[PDB]
RNA sequence: GCGCAAGACGGACCAGAGCGAAAGCAUUUGCCAAGAAUGUUUUCAUUAAUCAAGAACGAAAGUCGGAGGUUCGAAGACGAUCAGAUACCGUCGUAGUUCCGACCAUAAACGAUGCCGACCGGCGAUGCGGCGGCGUUAUUCCCAUGACCCGCCGGGCAGCUUCCGGGAAACCAAAGUCUUUGGGUUCCGGGGGGAGUAUGGUUGCAAAGCUGAAACUUAAAGGAAUUGACGGAAGGGCACCACC
């Protein structure tokens, strides 16, 4: 060390760190776009959710609520958002 | 043994309580 | 640290640099505050309220989205009630210790805690008092407590 | 129970294990997990049964310690109280 | 002058630990400051061995053993010879000593 | 001591290399994660090598107690 | 040996492990309220740090009334040892030890080290929460879920190492960032005795707690480390002026 570069860190720096104790704040949570396997409407839900979501008419449950990110339900896929 | 000592000096105001009243 | 614990956690949110609504979102401000006024009918405090259209509606704030802050939008619309919720849920507190504290007398923790949660009850409402959210001549009271509540 | 002409006949009274095999199963880095029950069976005896069980190290394992959280012994303790209850 | 860093105990991190009895004086010294031996022994020596088998009704009879878990106080670890003094670096030397070999 | 006799004898010794060397090899032994390395330093070309199967158990360590 | 009862106590698992503001906390199950840490693209928006007065809790012992009294056991009565023993050892045994309700507010209550905040070296572990990754196992499968394995992040109890720097040194990653002397704030010390004593005030049923001098006396008392001498401290070696 002693000459470390602190103005540039390279990605896997940044990305081991603490989110508040990189060099600019950033989350390490996004919204993910899940498919019910029944039901046809696509819904936004966060990846950390804490509420039960469930399909609005389908009546289908979406995710359970845990200590970090939310559980998917079997059958039921998502892709990340932009 | 200073705990002794501590002691010592306890039972000498308890009996000068005694000894040294206000009907004195 | 802490206020009334030795602890000295870290854990909290961090807003991204991004103050934009990004594009696939495509609710209009007048859209989101529907859903605001909804929630607000339903007993849901604005805390509440934002987890919920986190979570559902991919609403990550709604500061960033319509330009205001929850509390403000329900009080224009005079949605907001009459202690703020903070305050609400410290005298919530104080009851649920103090009911328990009759059939358990020799708890002497819970007097302690009890002690601990009416200190910050004090500090919040005198805050409170000198920004004129609460009648100069507001004070808790121990008894009378549950009427607030 | 009786003596039928010079011999004497015996019925069921207990059971338990031997001092040594108790002690040589109770080891230090692990964690024990004991339950009783009380129980009557079809034809009216009744009886209470102690049960015991000690974690266990597996294969690959590195490091010292094979210790159980609460919540989990509260579950085993749970599974050995019904199954001592539905066999008798 | 302090001579360990530990005090001469493993406590950390708590106020108070609970008392035992030495196995010798039956005087109450804290259970982390205590010195305790576990001793697995047989109950008939070497010396009895040979006169324990031939008259044993069972053949391939294993003889039982002996768990006893021994509390001694600062004192008597160091007058029965259990524990001894050394030098001022070895005290920091905490590895078992080798009776394992 | 010190023979100036006995130096050259444990020269002789010295001044030993059998004809074929010990690092002229027609087939290395060379691990995936050593060939990406290669690969980094311009020697994917090189024909002596062969990759081969790592261990899949990832236990190296030794038990604590 | 088979039963019955009484009160006390929760062994072994039990660890330089966990929880609590500290005293302190260990059999099962249920109820009641509480709490840290982690997770968070929730909410309020400076609401904060330390604190005269004033308050809550505070081992053990001790004091007042009720209940009960297994064990242990101040006092006391004995038996030994001894030159003497009013002790150490032994036999009994009162108050007490236990519970309920009021007092008492003291400990080598110690990390002998106030609290809040920033910066300053490494390494392996451990407890909790989260994140990722080959592969074993819950018997042969679906996924989650558990038990292992390899890492990363945060908050904890600690450990090893270091010419970071400090110190009288012992030693301390804090006891560092101090003549290159200022982040915030509370309490408290000024050679050794007299003396935490007298006196006044105050609290308490009492025992006592808190506050707290002076006259006079004295050239040292004291802290770390070093060579010896000695030890009714532990290990080795030698000698027919030692033994066998
Ligand atoms: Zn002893």
């Amino acid at each position: 060390p002693l000459a470390k570069d602190l103005l540039h860190p390279s990605p896997e720096e940044e990305k081991r760190k603490h989110k508040k104790k990189r060099l600019v704040q950033s989350p390490n949570s996004y919204f993910m776009d899940v498919k019910c396997p029944g039901c046809y409407k696509i819904t936004t839900v966060f990846s950390h959710a804490q509420t039960v979501v469930l399909c609005v008419g389908c009546s289908t449950v979406l995710c359970q609520p845990t200590g970090g990110k939310a559980r998917l339900t079997e059958g039921c896929s998502f892709r990340r958002k932009q | 043994r200073a705990k002794w000592r501590k002691k010592r000096m306890r039972r000498l105001k308890r009996k000068r309580r005694k000894m040294r009243q206000r009907s004195k | 640290g802490r206020m009334h614990a030795p602890g000295k956690g870290l854990s909290q949110s961090a807003l991204p640099y991004r103050r934009s609504v990004p594009t696939w979102l495509k609710l209009t401000s007048d859209d989101v505050k529907e859903q605001i006024y909804k929630l607000a009918k339903k007993g849901l405090t604005p805390s509440q309220i934002g987890v919920i259209l986190r979570d559902s509606h991919g609403v990550a704030q709604v500061r960033f989205v319509t330009g205001n802050k929850i509390l403000r939008i329900l009080k224009s619309k005079g949605l907001a009630p009459d202690l703020p919720e903070d305050l609400y849920h410290l005298i919530k507190k104080a009851v649920a210790v103090r009911k328990h504290l009759e059939r358990n007398r020799k708890d002497k923790d819970a007097k302690f805690r009890l002690i601990l949660i009416e200190s910050r009850i004090h500090r919040l409402a005198r805050y409170y008092k000198t920004k004129r959210v609460l009648p100069p001549n507001w004070k808790y009271e121990s008894s009378t407590a549950s009427a607030l509540v | 129970e009786d003596v039928q002409g010079k011999n004497c006949l015996t019925n069921f009274h207990g059971m338990d294990l031997t001092r040594d095999k108790m002690c040589s199963m109770v080891k230090k880095w692990q964690t024990m997990i004991e339950a009783h029950v009380d129980v009557k069976t079809t034809d009216g005896y009744l009886l209470r049964l102690f049960c015991v069980g000690f974690t266990k190290k597996r294969n690959n394992q590195i490091r010292k310690t094979s210790y159980a959280q609460h919540q989990q012994v509260r579950q085993i303790r749970k599974k050995m109280m019904e199954i001592m209850t539905r066999e008798v | 002058t302090k001579k360990r860093r530990n005090n001469g105990r493993a406590k950390k991190g708590r106020g108070h630990v609970q008392p035992i009895r030495c196995t010798n004086c039956a005087r109450c010294v804290p259970k982390d400051k205590a010195i305790k031996k576990f001793v697995i022994r047989n109950i008939v020596e070497a010396a009895a061995v040979r006169d324990i088998s031939e008259a044993s009704v069972f053949d391939a009879y294993v003889l039982p053993k002996l768990y006893v878990k021994l509390h001694y106080c600062v004192s008597c670890a160091i007058h029965s010879k259990v524990v001894r003094n050394r030098s001022r670096e070895a005290r920091k030397d905490r590895t078992p000593p080798p009776r394992f070999r | 001591i010190s023979i100036k006799l006995q130096e050259e004898e444990r020269e002789r010794r010295d001044n030993y290399v059998p004809e074929v060397s010990a690092l002229d090899q027609e087939i290395i032994e060379v691990d995936p994660d050593t060939k990406e390395m290669l690969k980094l330093l311009d020697f994917g070309s090189l024909s002596n090598l062969q990759v081969t199967q790592p261990t899949v158990g990832m236990n190296f360590k030794t038990p604590r107690g």
